[PDB]
């Protein structure tokens, strides 16, 4: 969860709107095991 | 080199990239207490993790007509976390403190701050006014907790002790146009040991604007002082049951 | 017994160098240099300046031979200053009958007050004082008994009490033509230090309006009674006054603090006057003048 | 590192570049809550963007710590400090700061 | 140099002078997690005074008529104490117990109680009688606190297996005759190295009478049974709010 | 960076020893003596005697070379049992249309379940084994996928689903006319053992009634599910059925626990029929006859 | 900005204790996670149509 | 010492004073075929002044409700200089590339990009609308050349994929709080380790606006973006007469 700690303070003529891109990814000690397949098919029909 | 900070202690950071600097209260870090001192014989605890975070505690609007407000240590922790559910059970106490302060603003803003500490921070009234009458102060102007409270004459701290000069107590400056935040780290300044945390206060946290916040309308009115603490090398005695003041 | 490397693993910053003079001032000279400046501090740091004279100014060669011995603490506090007075009337309302219970609260004058409040914390040994008189001033045939009843020794009530035979409280038995009666008193404090400010409640339980009066009472502080009585089971035929100085020797203090510049209003409490603040110094019409 | 979608609220097919992203304003008070989003990458919901949480959907069980960046892309005279908070499991959503 | 024992760990020790003998579960004390078993990575809290107390819950009367209870291990304190605080603000739990339940009685009085052990003391229930509807414990079934519940069909323990071979499991027997008290340790018995403290009891303390109570009218009728616990070795991880279950 | 002595200061009490064979009896004797008694033990200590048989009785040395390695866990649990069965009818209710999805709980079946349920946490590998047949028992020439499905991936909805493409499932395509699909299973589960018993809920909040279906179900035993289908856009002209058999191998089991006497009702719970509470035993009608 | 993932780890951030991780990345090589057979072509050979 | 850069190759030269970093795609620099790799027997021209200059090429103006934009490497160049005239004459090519891409802004305004690279970038179409007619994209969709196409829908980069893991390929983000351009050195990836110039494009440059935008009315309001690329370590084979196409 993300909180205002204090504000989100602007001059005149600043846009008083920012935007944060939020990127995430693993660290080095991050390992995975028993591959299976995944959640979603990505197909309805026969592929022509 | 010094303008950029990060305070990790816990399992709780904070980072800071327009700091000032850290001054250590009196020269010397906080410490636990050693055989020479200590004169309680059962064991203490000492949680070391659990306690030993930043606790974010309240968040006061500075406009421009402020007085100034102060927290009194470690009050302000009796009501939050395990440090005031240890503070609760255990009769016994000491503790240091890294006391951190955030203001921003902007680059068109302006306005100073003397975030201060002072130890044994005893408050007066004002006597009845024209000073007959020996007025006590109440329990919440005391002890105001969580929830800080405002100074009502700044002047004289509530205390007939001039602002002038409480720059000799560790503290420094929050001014807008070159920091944004304070760090002050306080030792553990108590005559005995260990004491309780219920009834005594160590020190209150005195933050005064002296330069008044400015700023021409049609920037953001709202400047907000949020301070965070975190008490280092914590350790309590004398398990019982729970009080809570 | 433990196969972990958290547990196995689980100081001061400034040294006190020895300054018996202020400190020299060597030669300097001009310096048209870039880089480093000495002039331009941070005081947001909240930290003092460490720029000295020199990189200011073209300065002499000038050996400080200026002596620091007359600001040690043990030179500011070693004089004896009025703490506490003590009327033993011939008729009146505060005590008539010839004895006078004083509780030892230095606290009560203000130019010894002013100057031990401003450290927090003292620790010290003093020598007690004695001066005392008939009103008039005069000096008159009359034998006096000062006793210190500790906190827990029995308060006497009268002159021809039972507790003035001070099987084991210490006694002075000085009469009027005597020099003042001196006595020199330890540290007698159960903590490590008198602290004059002690922001807390000495009680637990809750904290009403009617017992706000236990606020900044420290009973390390309160050290006890300190009794006098005209010694005789008649009463005396002189009014008499005692004057009690105290300088404080072997002196340690801690944790500086900014001193009072309102007036003080009572003891044992810092309340000032509301509508009279006044302003710390004097004032001026303009701040371009003088 | 990869964009994690934390907005992933707007749906239609003229604002799906929205969820890249999510605001801050002035607030007229004191500490309110921005974003929340659940910290697990197999959980349907905003890790679904990124390929740590789609090469996660091949494998049945994860283990190690995980890193989130927030890179904030306002004005260079803005300032503000945000709070980034944490919660380990069974504590529920946090009501105030 | 066996029937007189004492067992001070943390501010509270416990005396005996009739006791049996100290078996410790599975032959191994309760200690740290090392760290070729930790998976956390953030570092533990260990009070280590603070929670390793004799905690002395409740009070059970043992009549002539009786069937048995159980406590569920460590939900019997969770409400209590500093290890109730702990275990509220911190997810992740691991410690090892001891155990000590004392039931005195005259030297007139007769009967035996089998105070044991079990790890992962699931409840069934009655299956709606007959055996067809598939009805599941409630919570208070499931996790009674620190007031303990009764056994309903003490023979089958509420789960299909039988008492006759519970002696399998860390035992010891009160017969009122020889002994007064039954100190049980038992390290912590889980698959992975902490758990949560509030949904899973790594096991129940089952206190039946298997031969009854039996004294002539005229003694004293009013024999109980208390139960003291102390968690030994005892540390808790993955810091946030107060939960309560 | 400390000068206190209480930071500073701050094991299994069994061997295991080899044994082979059953414990030889070395020879006794007759025995006279006070003071010590091998006969008289305290039950109430909670240990199992150690009294021998030489001690009670005067005994022969007997050489024992009864091997003691039909016992191990490795000959007791590695036994290929029935687990499960998958139903494939031609028409009715249960699978009409030619798919089944068996989701893997080997609870199902007492007799590998009581077996299982001496112990509380087990931690093996399975060789699983799926004997298919028509109902009446012959075999036919049918083709079958057998595919295994993890706890996230997709669950096969119908016989001519997306699913059944096994891009990463593990997947065994036998007819019946071959021998039975024998494949081997590992370890898989996130704790280091499959508890078959777990006291407590798996999630958070308040456990009212309506969510007391949770209790006993632990995520680290439910491994997924298994789907099998004939191979085939039409329907199968046959019906069959498919047992599932696994025997344990490399196994470690901790912490026994006494064996279920009563008859199991449901899969995951403990459950026991209330007004049929029966005797563990037989009975007789008085004790001092047989 | 940059464009580099971060490389801040765990110890730099919160008070970690001596893990000794054992968990294998054996399962996640291309070899491991590409060789499984999956279905790529169907081929239909019917009496009339 | 990495907010300031300059970039010499060739007789052309970039300065920049506000840089993030230089990437080099993949770890490694662009270089010369090894005689282990390649497979043509005629001696290669390698001109390596005339052609490793930065070709600035085209300048997109960056408004508030822009989608994102996209160039095919190397058919920017196959149309400019003595690269234009190389890769028409000669069949065989291989280069890497060094790519900058300037956007400028004041300290008022926001937004920030992600310029990302990523090899062999196939563009779909959008079937139709419904999603059942296999319609191809147009030569001009395919190859746009030096004056860039614009994203239909950017969420989906025009191919299926999704921009938000477009981050895996080598990128690096240009918000106009921090900096102004972003360098990305690019080998050559192909699997052969000639290929045709006209025919083939290896990657593709998308820049694409995330964060859109923002400026109060009263600053400028064009905001250009301009990319300069510069093949390094070219070379060429196969001279015949001049294809166009
Ligand atoms: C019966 O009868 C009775 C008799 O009357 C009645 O009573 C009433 O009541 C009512 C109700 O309550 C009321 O009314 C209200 O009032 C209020 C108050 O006012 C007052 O106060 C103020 C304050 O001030 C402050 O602050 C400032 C700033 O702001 C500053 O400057 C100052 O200095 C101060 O400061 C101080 O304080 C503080 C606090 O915090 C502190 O901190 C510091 O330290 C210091 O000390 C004041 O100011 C005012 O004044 C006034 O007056 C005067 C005269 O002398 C003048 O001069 C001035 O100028 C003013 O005036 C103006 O203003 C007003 C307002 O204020 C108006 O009204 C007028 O008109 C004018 O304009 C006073 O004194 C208030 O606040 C209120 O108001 C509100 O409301 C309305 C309606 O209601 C509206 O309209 C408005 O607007 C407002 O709103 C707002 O607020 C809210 C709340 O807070 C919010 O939420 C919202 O959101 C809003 O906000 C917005 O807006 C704004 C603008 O304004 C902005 O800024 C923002 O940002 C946002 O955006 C009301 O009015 C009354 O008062 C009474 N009365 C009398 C006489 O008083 C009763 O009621 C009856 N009953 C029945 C049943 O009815
Ligand atoms: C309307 O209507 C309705 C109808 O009626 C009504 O209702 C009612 O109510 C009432 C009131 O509540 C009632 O009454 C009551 O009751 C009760 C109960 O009883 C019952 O129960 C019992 C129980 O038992 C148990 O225990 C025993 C021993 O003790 C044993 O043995 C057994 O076994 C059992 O056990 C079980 O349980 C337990 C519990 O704890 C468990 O633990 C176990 O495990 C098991 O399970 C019984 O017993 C009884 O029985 C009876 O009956 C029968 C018939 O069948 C017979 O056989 C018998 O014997 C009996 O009888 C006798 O007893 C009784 C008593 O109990 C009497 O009454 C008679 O008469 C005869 O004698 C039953 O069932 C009770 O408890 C009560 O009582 C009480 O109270 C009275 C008056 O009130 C008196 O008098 C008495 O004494 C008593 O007192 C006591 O108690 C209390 C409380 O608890 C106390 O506190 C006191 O202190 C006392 O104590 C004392 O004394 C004693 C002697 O007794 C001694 O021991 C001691 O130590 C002390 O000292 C009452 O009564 C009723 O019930 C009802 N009903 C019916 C029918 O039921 C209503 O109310 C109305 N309404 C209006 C408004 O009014
Ligand atoms: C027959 O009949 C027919 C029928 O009618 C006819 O037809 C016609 O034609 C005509 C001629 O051409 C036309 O008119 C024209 O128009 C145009 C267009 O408009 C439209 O469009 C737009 C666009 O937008 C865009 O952009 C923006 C910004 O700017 C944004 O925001 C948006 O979003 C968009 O975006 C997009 O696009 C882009 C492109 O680039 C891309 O990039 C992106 O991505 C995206 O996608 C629009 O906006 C508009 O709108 C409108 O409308 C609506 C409604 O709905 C509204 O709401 C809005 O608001 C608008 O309105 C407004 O505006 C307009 C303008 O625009 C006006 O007019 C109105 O009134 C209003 O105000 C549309 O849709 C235009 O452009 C033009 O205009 C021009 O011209 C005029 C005259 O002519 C003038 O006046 C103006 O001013 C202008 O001028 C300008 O421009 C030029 C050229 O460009 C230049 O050069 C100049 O210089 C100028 O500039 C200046 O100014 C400005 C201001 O404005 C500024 O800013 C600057 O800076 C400078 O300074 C015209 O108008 C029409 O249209 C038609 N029709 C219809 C109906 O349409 C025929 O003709 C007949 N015949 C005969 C023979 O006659
Ligand atoms: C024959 C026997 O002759 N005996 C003589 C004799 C003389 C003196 C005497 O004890 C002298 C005690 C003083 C040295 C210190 C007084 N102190 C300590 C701090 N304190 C405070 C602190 C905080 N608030 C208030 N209000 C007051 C304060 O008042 C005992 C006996
Ligand atoms: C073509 C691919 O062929 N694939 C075959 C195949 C076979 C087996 C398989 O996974 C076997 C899992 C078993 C070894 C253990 C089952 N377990 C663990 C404990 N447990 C419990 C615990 C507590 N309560 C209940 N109710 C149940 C339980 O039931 C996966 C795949």
């Amino acid at each position: 969860s993300i909180w205002y700690q204090t504000n989100y303070v602007v001059p005149i003529g600043a846009p008083n709107t920012a935007y944060i891109i939020a990127l995430a990814a693993a660290q080095k000690n991050f390992t995975m095991k028993l591959c299976k397949d995944t959640s979603h098919i990505l197909q309805t029909a026969s592929i022509q | 080199s010094d303008r950029v900070a990060q305070l990790t202690i816990g399992n709780s950071t904070i980072t800071t990239q327009e700091a000032a600097n850290i001054i250590v209260g009196y020269g010397e870090w906080p410490s636990y207490c050693s055989d020479d001192d200590a004169t309680a014989v059962d064991k203490p605890t000492r949680p070391d993790v659990s306690v030993n975070r930043f606790y974010t505690l309240d968040t006061k609007l500075w406009e421009k007509s402020s007085k100034g407000w102060y927290w009194k240590f470690p009050d302000v922790l009796t009501e939050t976390g395990v440090f005031g559910q240890n503070a609760q059970f255990h009769y016994l106490y000491r503790s240091g403190f890294c006391i951190h302060v955030q203001c921003n603003a902007s680059k068109f803003h302006q306005g100073a701050l003397l975030v201060a500490i002072l130890p044994e921070y005893v408050i007066g009234t004002v006597a009845g006014g024209t000073g007959t009458e020996d007025s006590h102060p109440p329990y919440i102007q005391t002890q105001p907790g969580a929830d800080g409270f405002e100074l009502q004459h700044p002047y004289v701290l509530d205390a007939g002790i001039p602002i002038s000069q409480l720059t000799v107590c560790p503290h420094q400056w929050i001014n807008l146009r070159t920091n944004n935040c304070a760090t002050i780290i306080v030792p553990y300044m108590n005559t005995l040991p260990f004491d309780s945390a219920l009834n005594h206060c160590n020190f209150g946290l005195l933050v005064v604007p002296i330069s008044p916040l400015d700023f021409d309308q049609g920037a953001t009115p709202v400047i907000p002082i949020t301070i965070t603490l975190a008490p280092m090398c914590s350790e309590f005695a004398g398990l019982r049951q729970a009080v809570t003041q | 017994g433990d196969r972990v490397a958290d547990m196995i693993e689980s100081r001061a910053l400034t040294q006190a160098l020895p300054a018996p003079t202020g400190q020299n001032t060597q030669v300097s000279s001009h310096r048209l240099d870039t880089g480093e400046v000495p002039a331009l501090q941070a005081a947001e740091i909240g930290a003092s300046s460490n720029t000295s004279d020199e990189s200011m100014i073209e300065t002499r060669c000038v050996l400080n031979s200026h002596s620091t011995a007359e600001t040690t603490l043990d030179s500011f506090f070693s004089r004896a200053g009025l703490v506490g007075e003590i009327d033993l009337p011939l008729e009146g309302t505060t005590n008539p009958s010839g004895y006078a219970n004083w509780d030892i609260d230095i606290t009560g004058y203000a130019q010894m007050r002013r100057k031990v409040e401003l450290f927090t914390y003292m620790r010290f040994d003093a020598e007690f004082t004695f001066v005392a008189c008939t009103p008039t001033g005069q000096v008159v045939p009359q034998l006096l008994q000062y006793m210190f009843v500790p906190p827990g020794a029995p308060k006497p009530e009268s002159r021809e009490s039972l507790a003035w035979q001070t099987a084991t409280n210490p006694s002075v038995f000085v009469k009027l033509t005597d020099p003042p009666a001196q006595v020199s008193v330890p540290f007698m404090s159960p903590a490590s230090a008198y602290q004059w400010f002690y922001d807390g409640y000495p009680t637990f339980g809750e904290h009403k309006q009617e017992k706000d009066l236990e606020y900044g009472a420290c009973p390390n502080n309160m050290m006890g009674t300190f009794s006098v009585r005209t010694v005789g089971s008649s009463k005396s035929k002189y009014a008499l006054v005692v004057r009690i100085y105290m300088r404080m020797k072997h002196v340690r203090a801690w944790i500086p603090r900014p001193m009072r510049n309102q007036n003080y209003l009572f003891k044992a409490n810092p309340n000032y006057a509301g509508d009279s603040i006044k302003p710390t110094g004097t004032s001026r019409n303009a701040i371009t003048t003088l | 590192e990869t964009i994690l979608e934390v907005n992933n609220v707007p749906t239609n097919a003229t604002s799906l570049m929205e969820r890249l992203r999510f605001p801050v304003s002035a607030q007229a008070g004191k500490g309110e809550l921005c974003a929340v989003f659940r910290a697990d990458p197999g959980r349907d919901g905003p890790w679904q963007s990124t390929m740590l949480g789609q090469l996660c959907g091949y494998y049945t069980q994860w283990s190690g710590s995980l890193e989130v960046t927030f890179m904030f892309t306002g004005s260079f005279m803005a300032t503000g400090k945000m709070l980034i908070a944490y919660t380990p499991p069974g504590g529920p959503l946090p009501k105030d700061r």
